[PDB]
RNA sequence: UUUGCUCCACACAAUAUAGAUGGAUACGAAUAAGGCGUCCUUGUGGCGUCGCUGAACCAUAGCAGGCUAGCAACGGUGCACUUGGCGGAAAGGCCUUGGGUGCUUGCUGGCGAAUUGCAAUGUCAUUUUGCGUGGGGAUAAAUCAUUUGUAUACGACUUAGA
RNA sequence: GCAGUCAAGCGUUCAUAGCGACAUUGCUUUUUGAUUCUUCGAUGUCGGCUCUUCCUAUCAUACCGAAGCAGAAUUCGGUAAGCGUUGGAUUGUUCACCCACUAAUAGGGAGUGAGCUGGGUUACCCUACUGAU
RNA sequence: CUAUCUAGCGAAACCACAGCCAAGGGGGCUUGGCAGAAUCAGCGGGGA
RNA sequence: AAGCUCGUAUCAGUUUUAUGAGGUAAAGCGAAAACUUUAAAUAUGUAAGAAGUCGGACAUUUGAAUGAAGAGCUUUUAGUGGGCCAUUUUUGGUAAGCAGAACUGGCGAUGCGGGAUGAACCGAACGUAGAGUUAAGGUGCCGGAAUACACGCUCAUCAGACACCACAAAAGGUGUUAGUUCAUCUAGACAGCCGGACGGUGGCCAUGGAAGUCGGAAUCCGCUAAGGAGUGUGUAACAACUCACCGGCCGAAUGAACUA
RNA sequence: GGCCAGCAUCAGUUUUGGUGGCAGGAUAAAUCCAUAGGAAUGUAGCUUGCCUCGGUAAGUAUUAUAGCCUGUG
């Protein structure tokens, strides 16, 4: 399609793409990491935070916690029996589909899966899924809360974002003096109901980490017992 | 014109103390004789110091195809020189034959480039075997399982200046 | 560069059925039905069962394939038209003077009429189209809904709707008032 | 729109440039760098009474002109095409100051152009250095220099000298 | 009307032919579609079939087309009538009723042709006009002159005039 | 303009053998909205009134876009030439003018080599046209 | 008053042919647009 | 035009061979292209024979091709004395046009076919006639000839039918076809939708306010799949959003630059 | 025994068709016969899924219940 193409944006930034120089460096890394290392866990992540995993770092250095993509990774484990580092590798190659991040650790099975029972956050919707609590925008001043605390202290929300809020929101959002009004209450969503991203976004506009966040893993080799472990723990 | 394959020796003539040099040969495509003579004369002009009075022909032998009715993927390397410095380029044929093939590139090669016969040079022609290292597309295509297509809006040519008929393509 | 054959798929769902004679078309389904002439495309049509058809062109040009995907994207434009219908909504914002908005009926013309626009006393009347029906926001200030299976009807009622009020000579910034679209949904809400 | 394009290639340019990674004394300082060739004109009531030739051409006239009177002339030199200055660039150090015309020595083509004083290209010129204010061996002062004209006065009022140094 | 105009009959004359010499043989819309037939639930339906040239369909033997005999059929065709419709885009034709009148190569007989002399366009069609022949029909206006004056260079134009 | 700065490329090689686009620095007759009777010796012709018609590159008029365009008014820019584009005073060198009005008082061709201004070197044949038989 | 028309008288200048237009051809030929007998009065734009 | 020697002979706007008054060095090997060292080409001269060869000796295969057996000596006569264009070479140059020479060909005295018409173009040996075949140019109709066959590209809101390099001209253009060189990839290319896109850090002056983005200059490390002393919207700052960068769903080839 | 024409057979010139016999090339190349080997846009057959219960999907499979390509003769 030589002509009537699209311009594609070019720009003068920083970064640079990495290629496949970081796809097979991390690929023999993690297979360096493997006889180093004795515990190795599977972990479904989809909602992430950076400092969450910072954190988890900072407080597990003798672990090693090591995200990158999927492929690869399964790659690296080995996806055949025929091909892999170690033995029965295949198999838990198998399982894992989802966000997956991977931990090498020496230490014990049982601090780690009371652990991340132990570990919860605050975050958001990440839509298909449910958010436990419904949000009722009531018919007056609206606030960067949403009539959570008291009216004295909300601020009002900026005359900058109401556009988005008539155009993604789809919500009757009306100006009069330089707060922003509304005419009508909105309830947004209710309890049971599974979230879509216009709602989820909207809470997230009003900043609110209403959902709990707890990680789950699904299974756990050892590399001395050369053994699978198969594990639902959320 | 119709175009034929011909096979060509030039020989360079005995001069003392070197006698017989090394028998250069070309393959070259021409719809005659004499055509392939000159044409084998002036490359070899431009290849190495050479002239005609220097030099001279050892024989002349159209190559007929191996076999022809296979249809074959050609590859052919090929030159120019148009107006610009001379250039090179690559083409794909699906055809029958050799010949037929580059009769065909240079009718096209006169269509989309404005590129005569005379300013063309041939480096090469390959047939290739196995399918899917054809780099192009436009006969890519052409190379698929269980394939089936139209020839949509036929249209018949009659001598009459007259139909009573209220015509029709068919579809 | 010539491609030899280009094709796209359609999906008619369970309930809706098409009638296709030559590159005629309607469209029939539970809200309705429609109908379209495409003779000036030259394409073909096919079923293969009940569920898909396949549009498809030989022999393309570039610019004959870029209308193949359209003509798809259309159909199936109508074919939301009837399972859903489109539905737009608008509001019509003052600043000093407010719209006196209605409908009207002038030997069946259904006119929309607005007055006292900017102080004014012209009256401007619109017509409507054929398939698509109005009504004004009841329990909701300063807003209106048309609705309708042609969404080529409705956008263009529309669109002429807010051309109308294309207030001339003034400064843009200052005379935020018009009408204008609040979005663009379809009927269902559920589905 | 070439324009626009090569200043964004320019930008492309610099920002892969970022990516990757004079001997002159004081006074001197805290400056910014037959037959053919002649129509007969028959002048008066009775048209045999030509006698008069024009210069329709650029001179230098000199400070004294005394004008001769107008019935033994036989050649007019109009009042408009007359230079006094003339920009001179210096080779070195690029700086072009806008200085006036002394003399004019050498004329090409022929010994009348010199003393008439066409500034044609290829005419080497007497310029003087005022402003500039060298100081040469023995504490001189300089007031004439040479310089070569290249630029033709008829295309343009404008005349460039480039000082021989 | 020394019977002038006109409708129709046949005798001859001229008079020419931008050029007959079996037939201008009727749907429309589309062509990345249709037609024809059939069936149904009558629709953008199904089912079969067709095009791929009019290189066809119709018409077509008789002395340039005769005289006659029949057989089979009550069908076809021509002529002049006559009933009733249809068509206004420049219709100026197309249907259709009745009978009369012939011919019928649907099939079998009989007579003739010659000599235009081995071929010579071998003439057969239509446009126009006039004279004659004999049965009908109907009986004008315009102009000039005159005069007017809404018009008027003279013409022209517009008015009146038994 | 000329001398530079990058050099896209070119020179089959050379970048300073050599070309070299677009940009950009260099003063260019008085740097602080301080400011020259530069229309002064050109013997050279060019300067002017009614009427057609054309072009548009529009001065207004119509519609539009953008302009800090609050409005009114106004500047730029687009389509567009259907229509329209005033009345006076003026010369030893008017030079480019002032006066006012007007919505505005835009620009050029084919024009009088037939009437007029300077310090000044057979229109009787036919043609077409307009009227007329 | 002529111009105009009529009764009568009655020239000259000038004249290769004569004439419809645009583009082209470094009045007529080429290509095109139209042209319907014969003509009157004004016309001043042209006239090897 | 006339004689007289004859067609013995004569020569020829010609090739071949040999040769200079000179190299173009396109060959540097012939001193570390330095070097006359000479592949040649740029063409005049000369000749290819009794007019010759070493007093005396030697005839036409008696000294290359090719063509014309019409040429030569002396005498005598009519008309005529300038010029535009093109090409080749080469000097001077100009913004550019070009100016000057030398050779050659056309026109001039000359018609015909085609070029729509025509001083310069293309073809072409002029008695009258017939028949045939063709040149240059052309074949939709005017107009005699294929609405031939066939591969491709083109669709202009005033294309082109051009003679061509040639002047606007180097380029613009999200029209279009074919190429070249590079890059990516089922170990998941491109489009997209979803998440992250961080901490020290609100880095330094700078300010009323400057928190990645009023703005000057700096370009760090930390974890890192990846996340800049920080593209762009932004509020008075802050905040929020977006890329550039990774990663999840999809699964398929795609993209930068350049030429034509 | 003048004018116009026609038919046949002959000659010169010439246009347009039919048809036969020969020579050459790589003593055509090819097709075609046999033979060996190879591979897929993988034919039979085998495995799994759907199931509209036979068509896909992915594997298998080098002739089998199709065939192809190449080499030699």
């Amino acid at each position: 399609m030589p002509r009537s193409k699209r311009s594609k944006l070019v720009t003068l930034a920083q970064t640079d793409k990495k290629g496949r120089e970081n796809k097979e460096r991390i690929f023999d890394e993690v297979r360096e990491a493997l006889d180093t290392y004795r515990y190795v866990w599977v972990l479904h992540l989809d909602d992430v935070r950076t400092p969450v995993l910072q954190e988890i770092r900072t407080s597990w250095a003798g672990s090693k916690l090591i995200m990158g993509k999927r492929k690869v990774l399964q790659k690296a484990l080995g996806e055949k029996r025929e091909e892999e580092y170690k033995e029965n590798l295949y198999q838990l190659s198998k399982l894992c589909s989802g966000v997956t991040g991977l931990l090498f650790t020496d230490e014990d099975v049982n601090t780690v899966k009371e652990y991340f029972k132990s570990y919860v956050r605050s975050d958001y919707s990440r839509p298909n899924t449910k958010a436990p609590l419904t949000f009722t925008i009531p018919e007056g001043i609206v606030y960067s809360r949403g009539g959570q605390i008291p009216a004295e202290e909300d601020v009002p929300m900026i005359h900058s974002l109401e556009p988005t809020m008539r155009n993604k929101f789809e919500i009757p959002t009306k100006i009069k003096a330089g707060k922003i009004t509304i005419d009508s209450p909105y309830l947004v969503c209710t309890e049971g109901e599974k979230l879509d991203v216009r709602q989820a976004l909207i809470l997230k506009q009003f900043g609110i980490a209403a959902s709990e966040f707890k990680v789950k893993v699904s299974a756990y080799y050892d590399n001395d017992s050369s053994t699978v472990e198969s594990t639902n723990i959320n | 014109a119709h175009f034929k394959e011909y096979q060509v020796i030039g020989r360079r003539l005995p001069t003392e103390s070197v006698p017989e040099p090394k028998l250069f040969r070309m393959r070259i495509f021409a719809s005659n004789e004499v055509i392939a003579k000159s044409r084998y004369w002036y490359f070899l002009q431009k290849l190495h110091k050479v002239k005609k009075a220097s030099g001279e022909i050892v024989s002349i032998n159209q190559i007929n195809e191996a076999h022809p009715t296979k249809v074959k993927n050609f590859g052919v390397w090929v030159r120019y020189d148009s107006r610009s410095g001379t250039h090179n380029m690559y083409k794909e044929i699906r055809d029958v034959s050799r010949v037929a093939a580059v009769e065909t590139l240079y009718q096209d090669m006169a269509a989309r480039h404005r590129a005569r016969f005379r300013s063309i040079h041939i480096l090469k022609v390959a047939e290739i075997e196995k399918t899917a290292d054809v780099k192009r597309q436009y006969v890519k295509q052409f190379l698929t399982k269980d394939l089936k297509f139209p020839l949509p809006h036929r249209v018949q040519k009659s001598t009459k200046t007259f139909s009573y008929k209220r015509p029709s393509t068919f579809y | 560069m010539k491609y030899i054959q280009t094709e796209q798929q359609i999906e008619v769902p369970e309930g809706v059925t098409v009638s296709i004679k030559s590159r005629i078309v309607k469209v029939v389904g539970p809200r309705g039905t429609l109908t379209k002439n495409l003779k000036h495309i030259d394409v073909t049509f096919t079923k293969v069962n009940n569920q898909l058809i396949k549009v498809a062109v030989h022999n393309g040009g570039r610019k004959h394939v870029a209308a193949l995907r359209t003509v798809k994207s259309l159909v199936d434009n109508m074919i939301t038209g009837v399972t859903k219908g489109y539905k737009y909504k608008m509001r019509y914002v003052y600043a000093h003077f407010p719209i006196n908005v209605n409908i009207v009926e002038k030997d069946g013309a259904k006119f929309i009429e607005v007055r006292n626009f900017l102080g004014d006393k012209k009256i401007r009347n619109v017509p409507v189209r054929d398939g698509v029906t109005i009504e004004f926001s009841t329990n909701v200030k300063d807003e209106i809904v048309l609705s309708g299976n042609s969404v080529e009807d409705v956008s263009q009622n529309a669109a002429d709707l807010q051309q109308i009020c294309r207030v001339r000579n003034k400064d843009i910034r200052k005379f935020l008032d018009g009408i204008y679209v609040s979005h663009k949904g379809f009927i269902t809400e559920d589905l | 729109r070439y324009a626009e394009k090569v200043s964004m290639r320019k930008k492309i340019k610099a920002h892969e440039q970022s990516k990757v990674k004079d001997a002159l004394p004081t006074y001197l300082l805290d400056r910014e760098q037959e037959e053919e060739m002649f129509k007969v004109i028959k002048t008066g009531k009775s048209r045999s009474k030509s006698w008069k030739r024009m210069i329709t051409k650029h001179t230098f006239v000199g400070e004294g002109f005394t004008r001769r009177p107008v019935k033994m002339e036989r050649i007019i030199r109009p009042s408009a095409l007359r230079q006094k200055k003339a920009n001179v660039t210096h080779p070195e150090l690029g700086v072009t100051v806008f200085l006036p015309i002394l003399a004019v020595k050498k004329n090409p083509q022929s010994p009348m152009y010199t003393q008439l004083g066409v500034l044609t290209k290829g005419t080497i010129i007497e310029v003087n250095v005022s402003e500039l204010g060298m100081v040469t061996a023995g504490g001189k002062v300089v007031w004439g220099k040479y310089a070569q004209v290249t630029n033709e006065p008829d295309r343009d009022g404008c005349v460039n000298a480039v000082l021989l140094v």
